[PDB]
RNA sequence: ACACCCAGCC
């Protein structure tokens, strides 16, 4: 969180990583934001079919 | 990762040229008159010495 | 190989610096591509880097080339080339390498940001001839990987019917593949059980053991007939 | 599309006057109509982009969806229900029902289709298969023998 | 009511590294945005420790001569992900 | 017999009969044509097809149920 | 299982890798790397007659190639050959048959994905080169649809006498040059060979003697005679239609009309001499005028390759093609051809003319939306009054579209490049010089103009209830001049547009056809010349009526 | 994303070609429509 | 015999670079002895790296690659030393090899620049040009790169590391009087330096009984050779070529008959 | 994978011959020199050297291959004087053009570095 | 072939040309027999052709515009012949799959969408039955 | 000795349409000894003409000056003494079409001879009486050479 | 195997 430059590289640690990704079993794995409808939001569709 | 030894198009040396060119923009030089007194007068070593990354500083930070 | 500018391409032929062109002042290119890309693609923004960069190269200087900047036209990068030497459209005159007659046509040249893309042909090349076979149909393994053959699928199976090569359709579709020799009845028209070292043919069901018939089929269709007996279906496999 | 009133009425061409529709042309005119009809509808939607495509083709096409007096769809609903062998339309699609189907009809597939000889692994009647050769002993007895 | 602080932030991380954008045709751009994720050079600086099942490494990355200024943000500028070029637009020996 | 089909010997024809033909002189089969060096099967199949020479029967299966024996020196040669 | 594993499965003796170009193989050739061709085998049986060569390969073994890598025996018994150092069992006798490795002159079914129509797998003969890629010859990209930008294509290998007869009598790419689709050649001169082609028979194209002999050694059917000169004095000369002529094979006879033909010369005083020598005649095998592009050597009907094809057989028509593409490509070398910035600028009194044009169109524009706002606009009959304003706001913008590009191509000069790949047809089209120099146009979604995503706005940047040109996508700049913010998003829309319908169509495309296939896979001329299905019912009493 | 009907596909293995590869991959947005449909696309 | 007469005049001569001026001379002969300078003139150059200990950041390949590409010094060893394919020793010798050893070890705090200064040869007629210096690798504290090499004799056919110019810039009819090149617009073109024409002028007059006859040249060395001695073993080299080939021609001919 | 060695591009491995001679059979006095293991440097000099003999007809060279290391030149001369006569004639006029011209250089060049 | 001279009177005998014309028409069989179903059928196949023939080699325009001599009037003769003998579809051709492919091609490259529907949804609608139609209409 | 043609022309214009090509130009010429009418298309990089220039053309069927056909391929190994010596512009091409003013009753009265030099076209009109040796498919030179 | 992603070419 709070290391600086010299202390990501003292631990083998790219200082240009941006992170945000988890590692599970040694694999990087990352979270893509899923899309959704809106909630609690009255919406009016065009059920033609 | 490092500057390469020849120019990939003519073959002119710039292995050599790196330290210097680093030593002139540290004194001040633009980057155009830094490459003249280098001697680089083609474009294509102007290229590859103008538009190369030392990233091989970056590397020797971490322990061996 | 692929620009910044979608302009994809594969490394057709490597010509050794004396065989590329090369200008006045010896300056041979790293890649040529074919102008034939640029028209239809209209990778226009591709000719404007190509000047940018021989500006800033003869420059000095990393040149600007955010999308919407009104300050920076063709115009002005084309004067500012002017002034170190060149033609101001950026083209130059190319002498041929194999004979040392100038090109009659200019040739657009300058620096151009390319990046190699990881589909490598050594990755890719593959070929097989009678590897590994999988276990339910008895055909060859799937993948480059496993030394798998290439699918001969449902439109090459029709391409080869237009051409009429039926003997090459047998081929590929049975010889190549999965070819089978099965033992079926003749009264009725079910597999039958043969020992082939002992000789001995006989159709349990029928009490026959001097009618039986030696059919070559692909396994994939013995599989299916299997299947289909398993579900209750009996294809009669009728040889008179 | 109300074709037979609006051909019917006063002061129209009863002779040129078309419809874009193929079940209309069908149940109105006939069977060669919309034969006709359907090769009118496919060469304006082949050769609108200024594509060609040979005549025999599309009358090929034609024919076939027009060979058995109604119309034929290109799906399963029309080409599972000709009189074709079992184990072609189990290829094309709805394999298990099609099958299903001949088991309890017991119907015997003839092996005259190309896909039937193309899954028994034999020689398709198709283009170099559609014959067989024999060998002429009077012709290999005559002429010249060097080994 | 409200100004753009500027539009070249409505592109994203790869297509922010095509140099002008807005003279291609939007397919070719929509095609390198696909194209950088494939590009090789250095994917990050501590490649020698990590043991990747795959891994690909330039061994003369150059930062781009025409450059973007979105990209002084992406790092674009200290792990490139090519070479500049004498590329020279001709027919050469039909080759190409 | 007074036979129905085309006189003329259809690519399909020329190409079966010519595997046919060179698969049997691949297998020691005797040379119908002299041949003067030619070691390649197919060349020698062609060859003896220029000629008409080659000994086989191409039997024609009308629709029906009927067949037509056609020599192959009886058939017009499209090439 | 009957889908995915007996209608289609999988086959040994397949190769696949990436295609690159090569213009020095002939159209019926194909590249093979070395290990593609050292990996799979080809069975020749051992006759008294070839048992030097084949014993030779024995010996030579799968270390060395070309080779052999297995030997049979006439019972069965398979002896692999890098598995036995013992000389003992390698000697062969008559019916023993030898797995060599594939060599020069191999026929192989070449193939690419997806296999659309007949030409897709056509035969080819192998020629071994030295790098990892399947290499074409330019002219047999266009019916395999294949490009040089990653295009892997598969490789099958023939393993009996009897399937490589008929590939090699049935399916050569020579023998497909004409398609039955369309009955007009489905190959055809491409690319850098098509546009240097158009510059090359242009009337003022003189070859110096060097420059002719230098050309003449790539003509494979060259008899030996070097023409005499167009021009004698005061130096020897010869045209580009001169050699062109030698190419040129046999003594067709063929007319044809350049692209730049106007069509008022027809009647015009110089009909039988060009001025612009657009009229191309070739008479008894020599092209005496005229300019040569896709319309005369391209895949079109009546084309001097369609003439070729269906006068001199399927082999002169390729040696056509493979001199047609040496020479032209040597040639270019000399004259050479590229594109740049400088192709893509028009002078001053051009951008003036186009951009008064724009401006005329948008006061235009501006002057309808006033007639409508105060409900002055009468409706069309059949449409709404909505329609009827789109109608017209469209009709005006394409209007100056058109102007627009008329005047940007009335610019160019001879020696543009663009003009000179549009006008010989290897590449491009007008309307993308257009786009290029004067203005993009509209951009359309779903047929529309730019809908209003926002409430009632395009973009937050325009006011509510505009349907100005700026408002609703009209991109009033030019590729070179730079789109603005807002025209460079609706560009986006629409090659967006573009890109969903590429990738959509495909999916239905392909079950059409797959359904159009199993209707009548079966349907075939049988021999009484009616076409009959599998229950022989009559189709057609006679092929195509 | 479930037990052990469920989404597929949330968590995906991080890119690791170049950088930029990884930093497209970090901020990406999925549209669960399924893979038909034109009108999302656009 | 219809052989040329060729004059050879010398412009300018450095220790980096010859320019002169060839004059009554085919087109075809520059162009190829052009070729010759780029590829067909011998150098020594590392071709052979056994690496020992190799803890840099670079892997081996790199380490072993910007060797190769350093030139070396080869005045006047490179026509006494055989190629390797030639010489009659089993794998390697002093007279067809030069052998090379590189031994640097970081223990110091700041970063140790392993240059070709520490390229120490035993032959000392062959050592790197550069004797600032072509950088090798950066070391940190810790690092040690121990390795051997051997350098060959090649040109430039083979590899570009035995490629002695930096670039030959070759000129012919600087202005178009042959039209060889066809301006769209000749006033915008920039005069070659070697032009003879005043500012109003653009290009010559056509010529139309003119062919290729003065040829300016630039041969820039990267180092390995004096620019002088690459012209003079360039055109060797292209005699040497000829002669061969003669050689084997008279042999052809006469087993002919 | 299928790289070739780069020497391959000069040298000659035991098996093939550096030149062969092929007569012609279209027109008479014409050969067809086949040179293995050169390129267009050879090539060029030779097709323009024989280009200046004015009983040389035709001279021409090509590449068949860029990947194939060979040269063809095809050479047809007068009646009254051989092909071969004037290969060689044009080797030796080359040779001689070479000397000279090295010899010139080099005084040139020690004109030069004296003043 | 012939270095016919267009200016020059020719010697070929109108008579010749009508008799040539008629005696090839019977070459050029489509449907082989003598009864006269087979005879009908035969003419009908190659009407379209017989007319092209007898308009192209009338005699007026042999004669006038064209001008050939009787070797070149007999070669035309034997080269329309076997031009047209090896334009008969081949027997054990399978048109079907060829047909299919053909339709299907161009089908690849249509782009999709008074309105009226074209391109491969109009496609659709027709292989199909649609008992109910996308854009119904009568070009009354 | 096969002079098929025999005339001295001005040059009326050039490139009335315009500079349709750079290295080749239309000529636009007429004579004044049979009254002909010459367009001829020359080069112009190798051969300069400029308007109102006198030129005779001298289209004969050989230059050998003895009848004997040249059969067509290039021999510039030839010592003997050619007619391509006293002009200075030599041309060689095949006559390609003739035209005329024929009715179905009347013979020709106003030919045209139509000439393609390898792609540089000309058309030579005039009385029936002068072109006679021009014959379709025929190869032939043309020999021009200015007049001071 | 199986499943799921990603990616290549149309
Ligand atoms: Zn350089
Ligand atoms: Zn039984
Ligand atoms: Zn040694």
């Amino acid at each position: 969180n709070g290391l600086t430059d010299r202390d990501l590289c003292e631990l083998n640690e790219c200082p240009l990583d941006p992170g945000g990704y988890f590692i599970i079993n040694g694999s990087e794995k990352v979270l893509i934001a899923q899309e959704k409808m809106a909630t609690n939001t009255v919406y009016v569709f065009a059920k033609k079919d | 990762m490092i500057i390469p030894v020849r120019c990939f198009t003519c073959g002119k040396i710039v292995g050599n040229k790196w330290e210097a060119y680093l030593g002139l923009l540290q004194a001040e030089y633009t980057e155009g008159d830094a490459l003249d007194a280098l001697g680089l007068k083609r474009y294509c070593c102007r290229r590859m010495l103008l538009a190369h990354v030392d990233l091989i500083e970056k590397l020797l930070n971490y322990a061996p | 190989f692929a620009s910044r500018h979608g302009q994809k391409g594969t490394c057709g032929i490597q010509y050794r610096q004396e065989d590329m062109p090369f200008t006045c002042e010896g300056i041979t290119p790293d890649i040529i591509i074919n102008p034939h890309a640029i028209p239809s693609r209209m990778t226009i923004g591709h000719l404007i880097e190509c000047l940018q960069g021989k500006v800033s190269a003869n420059k000095g200087e990393i040149g600007d080339a955010t999308p919407f900047n009104d300050a920076v036209n063709v115009q002005k990068i084309s004067n500012l080339l002017s002034d170190y030497g060149y033609h101001l459209r950026g083209n130059e005159v190319l002498y041929n390498g194999f004979t040392g007659r100038k090109i009659t046509s200019q040739i657009f040249i300058g620096p151009t940001y390319y990046q190699r893309l990881k589909h490598m042909v050594d990755d890719k090349i593959h070929s097989r001839a009678r590897g590994p076979i999988q276990i339910l149909n008895r055909q060859p393994m799937e993948g480059r990987s496993r030394d798998g053959g290439l699918r001969f699928g449902e439109m090459e199976r029709d391409c080869q019917i237009a051409h009429g090569a039926a003997q090459f359709l047998r081929e590929r579709l049975f010889e190549a593949s999965d070819p089978y020799q099965v033992h079926v009845c003749n009264l009725c028209g079910i597999m039958a059980i043969a020992n082939t070292r002992t000789h001995t043919y006989e159709c349990r069901g029928c009490r026959n053991k001097t009618q039986i018939s030696l059919v070559r089929m692909p396994y994939a269709c013995k599989l299916l007939f299997q299947e289909l007996m398993s579900m209750s279906i009996a294809p009669r496999m009728m040889s008179v | 599309v109300s074709l037979m009133r609006v051909l019917s009425e006063k002061d129209v061409d009863p002779v040129r006057t078309t419809s874009n529709d193929i079940v209309e042309i069908f149940t109105v005119l006939g069977i060669e109509a919309v034969r006709k009809a359907l090769e009118r509808e496919l060469y304006h939607v082949i050769s609108f982009d200024g594509s060609y495509v040979n005549y025999r083709h599309l009358a090929l096409l034609c024919d076939t969806m027009t060979c058995r007096g109604h119309l034929m769809a290109i799906t399963r609903h029309g080409v599972n229900r000709q009189d074709t062998g079992p184990l072609m339309k189990c290829s094309f699609e709805e394999t298990v029902d099609v099958l299903m189907e001949a088991a309890a009809h017991g119907e015997s597939d003839p092996m005259k289709g190309v896909s039937e000889n193309i899954m028994l692994g034999q020689l398709a009647p198709a283009g170099t298969g559609c014959f067989d050769l024999l060998l002429d002993a009077e012709k290999c007895k005559y002429g010249m023998e060097i080994p | 009511t409200h100004c753009e602080i500027h539009p070249s932030m409505i592109l994203g991380v790869c297509a922010s590294i095509i140099p002008f954008p807005d003279h291609n045709q939007s397919p070719r751009n929509t095609y390198q945005s696909a194209m950088g994720k494939q590009a090789m050079g250095v994917y990050i600086t501590n490649f020698h420790v990590r043991m990747d099942t795959l891994a690909h490494v330039l061994y003369y990355p150059q930062k781009p001569l025409v450059t973007t200024r979105s990209m002084e943000y992406l790092r674009f500028r200290e792990l490139p992900a090519g070479i500049n070029s004498i590329v020279a637009i001709a027919s050469y020996t039909g080759y190409n | 017999q007074k036979r129905i089909t085309t006189p003329y010997m259809t690519k399909y024809e020329r190409a079966r009969v010519l595997g046919t033909r060179a698969l049997q002189i691949a297998m020691c089969a005797p040379v119908m044509v002299e041949l003067e060096g030619e070691t390649d099967p197919l060349l020698i199949a062609m060859k003896e097809l220029k000629a008409r020479k080659i000994p086989i029967i191409i039997r024609r299966y009308l629709p029906d149920g009927s067949y037509e024996d056609w020599g192959v020196d009886e058939l017009i040669i499209s090439d | 299982r009957v889908r995915g594993n007996l209608m289609g499965k999988r086959v040994d003796f397949s190769a696949r890798t990436v295609i690159t170009p090569d213009p020095n193989l002939s159209i019926d050739q194909v590249g093979v790397p070395r290990s593609i061709a050292a990996n799979m085998t080809f069975a020749e049986i051992v006759t008294p007659f070839n048992i030097d060569r084949l014993q030779e390969l024995v010996r030579r073994g799968n270390s060395q190639y070309p080779g052999a890598k297995y030997i049979i025996r006439d019972n069965g018994d398979r002896i692999d050959l890098r598995f036995h150092p013992k000389p003992s069992d390698l000697h062969l006798q008559t019916g023993y048959k030898v797995e060599r490795h594939m060599c020069d002159g191999d026929i192989v079914i070449f193939n690419r994905q997806p296999t659309l129509h007949k030409m897709s797998m056509m035969g080819h003969r192998v020629r071994i080169l030295p790098w990892s890629t399947f290499r074409l010859n330019l002219s047999v990209t266009t019916p395999y649809n294949a490009d040089f930008d990653g295009d892997e294509m598969n490789l099958h290998l023939p393993q009996s006498l009897e399937t490589r007869a008929e590939i090699q009598e049935l399916a050569m790419v020579p023998r497909m040059i004409v398609t039955p689709q369309s009955n007009r050649p489905v190959m055809g001169i491409v690319q850098d060979t098509l546009t240097a082609v158009r510059k090359f028979t242009k009337r003022d194209v003189f070859l110096e003697r060097g420059e002719v002999m230098n050309l003449l050694m790539f003509l494979s059917t060259w008899d030996g005679k070097v023409p005499q000169p167009a021009i004698l004095k005061p130096r020897p000369l010869w045209t580009g239609k001169q050699i062109f002529s030698l190419i040129i094979p046999g003594h067709i006879n063929c007319i044809r009309t350049h692209s730049t033909h106007p069509d008022d010369e027809d009647s015009g005083p110089y009909k039988h001499i060009s001025p612009g020598d657009t009229k191309v005649v070739v008479e008894n095998g020599e092209l005496i005028m005229g300019i040569l592009c896709k319309k005369s050597l391209g895949t079109s009907a009546g084309s001097l390759v369609h003439i070729s094809y269906l006068e001199m057989g399927h082999d002169i028509t390729r040696l056509f093609y493979s001199n047609i593409q040496t020479v032209i490509n040597n040639w270019l070398l000399i004259e050479g051809h590229t594109i740049g910035i400088g192709d893509s600028i028009a002078d001053s009194k051009t951008y003036q003319d186009i951009q008064n044009t724009i401006k005329k169109a948008k006061q235009d524009v501006i002057e309808v939306i006033e007639k409508a706002h105060n409900n002055e606009l009468e409706p069309t009959p059949g449409n709404t009054l909505r329609q009827t304003f789109e109608n017209q706001v469209n009709r005006i913008l394409n209007d100056a579209r058109d102007k627009t590009g008329s005047s940007a191509q009335k610019s160019l000069s001879e020696y543009n490049n663009f003009k000179s790949m549009v006008v010989s047809g290897a590449k491009g089209s007008k309307i993308n010089i257009s786009q290029v120099i004067a203005v993009v146009g509209q951009q359309n979604v779903e047929g529309k103009r730019i809908p209003f995503g926002f409430k009632h706005r395009t973009l937050p940047h325009f006011i509510k209830d505009d349907y100005g040109p700026e408002s609703r996508g009209f991109v009033e700049n030019s590729y070179l001049a730079g789109l603005t913010p807002t025209e460079f998003f609706f560009h986006a829309m629409g090659g967006r547009e573009g890109l969903i319908d590429t990738a959509v169509k495909t999916a239905e495309t392909g079950y059409i056809q797959r359904r159009l296939i199993k209707s009548m896979e079966s349907v075939m001329v049988k021999y009484d010349a009616t076409v009959r299905n599998s229950i022989n019912q009559v189709v057609q009493l006679r092929y195509g009526e | 994303w479930g037990d052990q009907q469920a989404r597929a596909g949330v968590s995906q293995v991080l890119n690791r070609l170049t950088f930029a590869s990884t930093l497209s991959h970090l901020r990406r947005l999925n549209s669960p429509i399924g893979r038909k449909l034109a009108k999302p696309r656009q | 015999p219809y052989a040329n007469q060729p004059t050879v005049r010398i412009t300018e001569l450095t220790d980096e670079n010859v320019k002169f001026i060839i004059e009554n001379t085919d087109l075809a002969v520059a162009n190829s002895i052009r070729r010759v300078f780029i590829a067909e003139v011998p150098i020594i150059a590392i071709d052979w790296v056994q690496i020992d200990a190799n803890s840099s950041v670079l892997h081996d390949e790199f380490i072993a690659h910007r060797l190769g590409l350093i030139p070396l010094t080869s005045d006047d060893i490179v026509d006494k030393l055989q190629y390797s394919r030639d010489c009659t020793c089993e794998e390697f010798c002093p007279e067809c090899s030069v052998e090379f050893t590189l031994d640097v070890r970081c223990n110091e705090d700041q970063t140790r620049h392993v240059t070709s200064r520490d390229l120490i040869s035993n032959s000392p007629r062959v050592i790197p040009v550069t004797s600032d210096d072509i950088l090798i690798v950066k070391l940190r504290k810790g690092q040690e790169l121990r390795l051997r090499a051997y350098a060959k004799k090649g040109f430039g056919k083979e590899h570009a590391k035995w490629n002695p110019t930096a670039g030959v810039a070759f000129e012919y009819d600087p202005d178009n009087a042959l039209r060889h090149t066809v301006y769209p617009k000749p006033e915008e073109w920039p005069k070659s330096e070697y032009s003879e024409l005043d500012e109003d002028e653009s290009q010559a007059p056509y010529d139309p009984n003119g062919k290729p006859e003065r040829f300016y040249y630039n041969v820039e060395s990267c180092g390995s050779l004096r620019p002088e001695t690459i012209v003079l073993s360039a055109l060797s080299g292209l005699k040497k070529k000829l002669s061969d080939l003669q050689t084997q021609l008279s042999h052809e001919i006469q087993s002919d008959v | 994978m299928n790289a070739p060695p780069a020497f391959e591009s000069f040298l000659l491995f035991e098996g093939e011959k550096k030149i062969t001679i092929n007569k012609d059979t279209k027109v008479p006095n014409a050969c067809l020199f086949t040179i293995n293991k050169e390129d267009h440097t050879l090539g060029n000099i030779i097709k323009s050297q024989l280009l200046k003999d004015p009983q040389v007809l035709f001279a021409g060279y090509k590449v068949p291959h860029p990947l194939e290391h060979k040269i063809i030149i095809r050479v047809q001369t007068t009646p009254d004087y051989s092909p071969q006569e004037a290969f060689t004639n044009a080797i030796t006029d080359l040779i001689s053009e070479l000397s000279l011209l090295e010899e010139r250089f080099r005084v040139a060049i020690k004109d030069k570095q004296e003043g | 072939i012939f270095h016919i001279n267009p200016r020059l009177p020719s010697d070929l005998h109108p008579i010749k040309v009508v008799e040539g014309v008629k005696e090839l028409s019977k070459k050029l069989v489509i449907v082989n027999g003598d009864d006269p179903l087979s005879r009908q059928a035969q003419e009908n196949a190659t009407l379209l052709f017989n007319i092209h023939l007898r308009s192209t080699l009338c005699s007026r325009r042999m004669a006038e515009e064209f001008r050939l001599s009787g070797e070149a009037f007999d070669w035309l003769l034997g080269e329309i012949e076997s031009k047209f003998n090896q334009a008969i579809a081949h027997p054990g051709e399978m048109v079907g799959a060829l047909a299919a492919q053909s339709l299907g091609e161009p089908a690849t490259q249509m782009t999709l969408n008074k309105n009226v529907t074209l391109g491969v949804p109009r496609l659709k609608e027709l292989i199909n039955i649609s008992k109910k139609p996308k854009t119904p209409s009568l070009t009354v | 000795a096969g002079i098929l043609f025999e005339d001295i022309f001005d040059v009326k214009d050039i490139d009335p349409e315009g500079k349709k090509f750079d290295r080749v130009s239309r000529l636009h010429c007429e004579s004044e000894s049979f009254k002909m009418d010459l367009i001829l298309d020359v080069n112009i990089q190798i051969y300069p003409v400029d308007l109102g220039d006198k030129f005779r053309l001298v289209i004969a069927s050989t230059l050998y000056e003895d009848g004997t056909l040249d059969d067509g391929e290039y021999n510039p190994t030839d010592d003997r003494p050619s007619r391509a010596d006293q002009f200075e512009y030599v041309m060689y091409g095949k006559v390609y079409r003739i035209e005329g003013d024929e009715t179905s009753t009347e013979a020709a009265t106003r030919l045209s001879a139509y000439v393609s030099y390898g792609g540089l076209l000309m058309r030579l009109q005039g009385d029936a009486n002068n072109l006679h040796g021009f014959e379709v498919d025929s190869r032939v030179y043309l020999l021009m050479k200015k007049l001071a």
